[PDB]
């Protein structure tokens, strides 16, 4: 255990590299619509993700599933294996 | 069975279909400002 | 009512690592029920 054990399943690259996609989508609804519209950007992030402000959080909301896929996928592949194990 | 690791190799394909959302944002947002 | 549908700029980041922090629980809880269900284990 551990904290550095606190981000394996995601790469040690994808911990920060979502970071990256989260600042990049607040910025686009700056400029499709400051310490409100940071307010309403994340009261739409964590609800998943204007016709140009529609698109941006309808992107948003298929790249966001991937990776919650794919983090849950990756972390019970590591229990199964470390299931049997022997 | 050790790795049981989850290469990023292929997670830049999440990667890639987002940022093209984000720059068709930009073209509806111009034709939005002048109309 | 804002606890049920997931998680003002001092409210809007307590909604949103509230919503990161939830999100890996609900993941963790089923990906260890997940490897269970294919390895059934027998405790003597
Ligand atoms: N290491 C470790 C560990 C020990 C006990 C219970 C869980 C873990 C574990 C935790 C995590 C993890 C990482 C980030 C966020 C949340 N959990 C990952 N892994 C893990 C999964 C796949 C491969 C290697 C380690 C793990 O094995």
């Amino acid at each position: 255990p551990g904290v550095f054990s606190f981000l394996d399943p995601l790469a040690y690259e994808i911990w920060m590299c979502i970071v990256f996609a989260y600042i990049g989508v607040s910025v686009v609804l700056f400029l499709v619509s400051i310490f409100n519209s940071l307010w309403f950007s994340l009261g739409a992030f964590m609800q998943q993700g204007s016709l140009s402000g529609r698109i941006v959080g309808g992107v948003w909301w298929f790249f966001t599933l991937i990776i919650i896929s794919s983090y849950t996928a990756n972390l019970a592949a590591f229990l199964t294996v470390e299931r049997m194990v022997s | 069975e050790k790795t049981s690791a989850l290469s990023l190799s292929n997670v830049a394909g999440v990667f890639y279909i987002l940022v093209g959302g984000l720059g068709l944002a930009m073209l509806v947002a111009l034709i939005e400002f002048c109309y």
